[PDB]
């Protein structure tokens, strides 16, 4: 059987520079690198001295 | 000067695994990034160290200059 089952069985320099600067505003610059949605719109209101400026 | 550091490391990389060759399974999956995956995801792929590790060649020693670099120009920015 075994015998029978074996029988069946046979049977150049600038173009890196260029492609370095495009990966790398790609994929490392605006990498989530800023917190300043806060900041920004909390000094924007305080009326120091009318209308704030965020109001205009 | 990145470039210049980095394509001749390559370069120098890709023939010292080509002279101790070891022909096995792997070799053929290492050499598929030089012929096949044209410059752009090359560049894209050998050019990633943001988490602790990826799969970076051996050039290590231009990672840090480039990581020295970025803060050199986040401090040129606004970022603190």
């Amino acid at each position: 059987x075994x015998x029978x089952x074996x029988x069946x069985x046979x049977x150049p320099r600038h173009r890196a520079v260029n492609l370095f600067l495009q990966g790398y505003e790609k994929s490392w610059i605006e990498t989530e690198e800023h917190y300043f949605e806060d900041k920004l719109i909390e000094d924007l209101a305080k009326p120091g001295a009318r209308v704030d400026p965020l109001h205009q | 000067d990145f470039v210049a550091k980095l394509q001749d490391n390559q370069r120098f990389r890709y023939n010292e695994v080509m002279q101790a060759l070891n022909m096995s399974a792997a070799l053929t999956a290492r050499k598929t990034r030089e012929f096949r995956s044209p410059p752009q995801e090359q560049i894209n792929m050998l050019l990633n160290f943001k988490d602790d590790k990826s799969e970076c060649p051996c050039p290590e020693e231009i990672r840090d200059q480039l990581l020295d670099f970025h803060e050199d120009l986040m401090t040129h920015c606004g970022i603190e």
